[PDB]
């Protein structure tokens, strides 16, 4: 179901961190946690 | 015979929250008013006990649990809280009894170019039990495809690092937490405040 979307969301925050935007990488982390709890 | 809290509060290196650090405190007295009235604390939530009668009370055992988290997540270091930290890194029980103390350590734990010494766990197949510490580093299988122990597609390293930088907003800046547990169980009670 969400198999593809997760990977791509994960990749975002990983990329953002690489580009320096740490607060934004952390705000995506937060959203991945919330996204995987949402049943 | 003083309780060594400086080793906990005034300590040099703190633990990442997923591998929080626990110090046992027994057989000593403790001026708590020093802590409450050193007033260097963005947080001092206490539960099942009043932070002013702490000098009056005694307890069987004290534990001092310490670690770093960003400032947003400090709200989760309280009983009953859900969220990425209270779920996967450090959980407090409903019947908690003790205090929770945090202070901003932007000066200490932020670096230009990001400070990566501090990790958190983002993935976990289920919520932490209270005081459970999961320092595992297995690759997290998120989808139906085996990870064979290597990162990949829906196969993520479960620890993500904070990126502490001094130029973060106050919510993204590192906080040092100290959670004191006041164990009152059937025992002589060896840890006492400054007053009997
Ligand atoms: C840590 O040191 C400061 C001053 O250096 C002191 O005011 C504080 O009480 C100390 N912490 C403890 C737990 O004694």
């Amino acid at each position: 179901d969400k198999e593809w979307i997760l990977q791509k969301i994960y990749e975002i925050m990983r990329r953002l961190d690489e580009e320096g935007h740490g607060e934004a990488s952390l705000r995506v982390s937060d959203l991945i946690y919330e996204f995987m709890k949402k049943d | 015979n003083l309780c060594p809290f400086g080793e906990v509060f005034n300590a040099t290196r703190f633990a990442s929250v997923y591998a929080w650090n626990r110090k046992r405190i027994s057989n000593c007295v403790a001026d708590y008013s020093v802590l409450y009235n050193s007033a260097s604390f963005s947080t001092f939530k206490c539960y099942g006990v009043s932070p002013t009668k702490l000098n009056d009370l005694c307890f069987t055992n004290v534990y001092a649990d310490s670690f770093v988290i960003r400032g947003d997540e400090v709200r989760q270091i309280a009983p009953g809280q859900t969220g990425k930290i209270a779920d996967y890194n450090y959980k407090l029980p409903d019947d908690f009894t003790g205090c929770v103390i945090a202070w901003n350590s932007n000066n200490l734990d932020s670096k230009v170019g990001g400070n990566y010494n501090y990790l958190y766990r983002l993935f976990r197949k289920s919520n932490l039990k209270p005081f459970e510490r999961d320092i595992s580093t297995e690759i997290y299988q998120a989808g139906s495809t085996p990870c064979n122990g290597v990162e990949g597609f829906n196969c993520y390293f479960p620890l993500q690092s904070y990126g502490f930088q001094p130029t973060y907003g106050v919510g993204y800046q590192p906080y040092r937490v100290v959670v004191l547990s006041f164990e009152l169980l059937h025992a002589p009670a060896t840890v006492c405040g400054s007053n009997s």
